[PDB]
């Protein structure tokens, strides 16, 4: 069986070559446990790479490109064999073939090489695969090509350390057009690619925003498929980690009522946790951005999550309420208190996460300054919010934080007690 | 404060895809 396939690919007869390349392809196209290792050991990989350059025989090109796609879909050691036989520059060249079938297979193959690791991803981009990949993207592009290329594009952006920004910047106009598709697969892969490009410094977020993605990304927060929603939510969340102007791009497109609906629907814990992290990066902004959070009606259900939800959700909801106390106005902080935020912030003071203790302590302190301003202005006998902290059992918790190992938590507790309980 | 916090959990699609047909 196999010594006839090797002889066929190693023969110089066009029909013998196509017959055994189809046989090798079929053997590599099997469901689970493909004999990729045995196909490599048969010494046929360099012949398939040679069969890629045969532009007078497009059927063999496609069969050889599909067999190499499946070898490149295995282990890193299998992907390296494809790289060592110089397939990467030949697949970039095959993106300019008269055959739609060869172009599509070359796109998949490069996606599989770029998918292996940041090193392999970097080799594909250094071989200039990005521009010709984007060149076969237009209004006459078939759905199968739109899906293969959008998935390859996501692999070009994928991994840590991230690719150079100048290297993935040409992708942004194409990705902004691809998120307008109604195909869930295209949407999933374009959202994944945008979640990678937006994960970083503010100069990256700025370019993502200038491509005009914010209105369509907000709409995608309401996509019924979680496959779309997960990278959509992550992209929105990465954009709002930028400056106030960058964060405003998302808020202007009614994202806050959309983010609220993710907190009130019967959704996965990981989706609610991400919505809370997103909201927290918005309450980390200016007084107008906090107002928009208040206006959307998020504070109420956020305070309930801060009190009743699973620890990972409570963590993000803690950062969201505390951020609002940090940048917020006097009357906004008071609105947070009237929505019942003091008790749940107090209850997380004995929490084993020192970061969360510090966040809730800062939130309670910010609230205390406001309560003090009300006392001074009205010549009152007591700080109303210091009474509420004591009623919520928060006072005894702050007094106990004087025994905490952490200096920052200790020094905070002492500073709070000296300024409000002497 | 307040400070903007980047994502601390790794979220990504499928690295490789095998062509079955």
């Amino acid at each position: 069986s196999l010594p006839a396939m090797i002889g066929g690919v190693y023969s110089d007869d066009n029909n013998l070559q196509l017959e055994a390349t189809t046989q090798f392809r079929k053997l590599l196209s099997i469901e689970r446990s493909p004999p990729i290792e045995e196909v490599i050991q048969s010494g046929v990989v360099p012949r398939f790479v040679q069969f890629l350059t045969r532009e007078d025989f497009p059927q063999l090109q496609f069969e050889a490109a599909w067999a190499l796609t499946n070898i490149a879909s295995g282990t890193s050691e299998n992907t390296k064999v494809v790289i060592d036989h110089g397939a990467v520059p030949i697949f970039v060249k095959l993106l300019g073939s008269s055959s739609d079938d060869v172009r599509e297979q070359a796109v998949w193959a490069l996606g599989n090489v770029a998918g292996d690791s940041p090193k392999c991803r970097d080799l594909v981009l250094a071989n200039g695969a990005l521009l010709p990949l984007l060149a076969q993207l237009n209004e006459h592009t078939k759905l199968s090509m739109l899906r293969n290329a959008t998935w390859t594009l996501s692999n070009f952006c994928r991994g840590k350390p991230q690719p150079s920004f100048e290297q993935t910047r040409p992708a942004l106009p194409a990705l902004a057009r691809l998120i307008h598709s109604n195909d869930e697969e295209v949407l999933t892969d374009a959202c994944w690619a945008l979640s990678y490009l937006s994960d970083g410094t503010n100069d990256k977020i700025q370019a993502v925003i200038e491509a005009g993605v914010c209105p369509r990304l907000v709409e995608l927060l309401l996509h019924p498929s979680p496959s779309v929603l997960i990278p959509a939510l992550r992209t929105v969340g990465n954009i709002v980690t930028g400056d106030d102007a960058q964060t405003q791009c998302i808020i202007d497109h009614q994202a806050l009522p959309c983010l609220l609906s993710l907190l009130t629907q019967n959704l996965k814990k990981s989706i609610k946790k991400e919505a809370c992290w997103t909201i927290s990066n918005i309450t980390a902004g200016n007084k107008d951005q906090i107002q928009a959070v208040i206006n959307a009606g998020i504070i109420g259900p956020l305070v309930n999550l801060l009190q009743t939800a699973e620890f990972d959700i409570k963590k993000e909801a803690a950062w969201a309420i505390s951020n609002a106390t940090s940048g917020g106005s006097h009357d906004q902080i008071k609105y947070l208190v009237s929505e019942g935020c003091i008790k749940p912030l107090c209850d997380l003071l004995i929490c084993p996460d020192i970061r969360i203790v510090t966040v809730c302590l800062e939130g309670l302190e910010n609230i205390l300054k406001v309560g003090e301003t009300d006392k001074t202005l009205a010549a009152g006998d007591v700080n109303v919010f210091s009474q509420m902290i004591d009623e919520a059992e928060g006072l005894e918790k702050i007094e106990n934080l004087q025994s905490h190992d952490n200096n920052e938590i200790y020094e905070k507790a002492v500073k709070i007690l000296e300024a409000y309980w002497m | 404060s307040a400070v903007k916090r980047p994502a601390a959990t790794k979220k990504a699609g499928q690295a490789k895809k095998k062509k079955l047909d």
